[PDB]
């Protein structure tokens, strides 16, 4: 960002969060992005410097799978990258040479790698307080 | 309208709900909830959303 003085804070609310989300969806540049930290206090920043949105708004459900955005109205939840697991059906004691994926070494990282998706229901469906109630009263 | 505004910086925004503007343009304001209020250019008849610390009201 170039210097100018700060546009004036306001809390972030389901209407902005939405028109943002949006805006971020048609114009690109999020979606199929894999988060971290950085990118995410890059997004945070941005719409606080253009906006004035305290950063403190976009906060996802603890893993792991999908995380939820707790703040109603922004339409990108985090999707974990490894293709969900197909727990059936375990062989005997060949089953390391019929199924690669089970050979130890292929494990799936520690850490939970995520990429932001767009979803149109976050728009309607409150997910987020749904699966976490307590985080709301 | 009653009340005009002058702009003290140039302001950029991507979005299409904000009145984007240059410095020393002049603006009708039409809404002041908080401090994002709602403008019109004198110039273009475009109409958003400003920061109002971006602006300074005049007398007439």
């Amino acid at each position: 960002f170039p210097v100018r003085p700060q546009v004036p804070l306001r809390p972030m609310t389901y209407k902005a969060a939405l028109d943002i989300s949006h805006f971020l969806k048609e114009k690109g540049g999020l979606e199929g992005l894999i988060w971290s930290q950085r990118r995410q206090e890059i997004l945070d920043l941005w719409i606080y410097h253009t906006q004035g949105y305290f950063p403190d708004w976009q906060n996802y459900t603890p893993g792991p799978g999908i995380r939820y955005p707790l703040t109603f109205g922004w339409c990108f939840k985090l999707v974990p990258v490894e293709p969900e697991k197909v727990e059936e059906a375990n062989e005997g004691e060949n089953n390391s040479l019929l199924h690669p994926m089970s050979l130890h070494g292929m494990e799936d990282a520690e850490k939970e790698v995520l990429v932001w998706r767009f979803d149109s229901k976050l728009a309607f469906h409150h997910m987020a307080r749904e699966l976490h109630p307590e985080y709301y009263k | 309208e009653d009340i005009i505004v002058v702009a003290l910086y140039d302001y950029y925004s991507p979005f299409s709900w904000d009145l984007s503007f240059q410095k020393g343009d002049q603006m009708v304001v039409l809404e002041e909830s908080g401090e994002w209020w709602k403008a019109r250019s004198l110039a273009t008849r475009k109409e958003g959303y400003i920061p109002s610390n971006y602006v300074a009201r005049v007398d007439s």
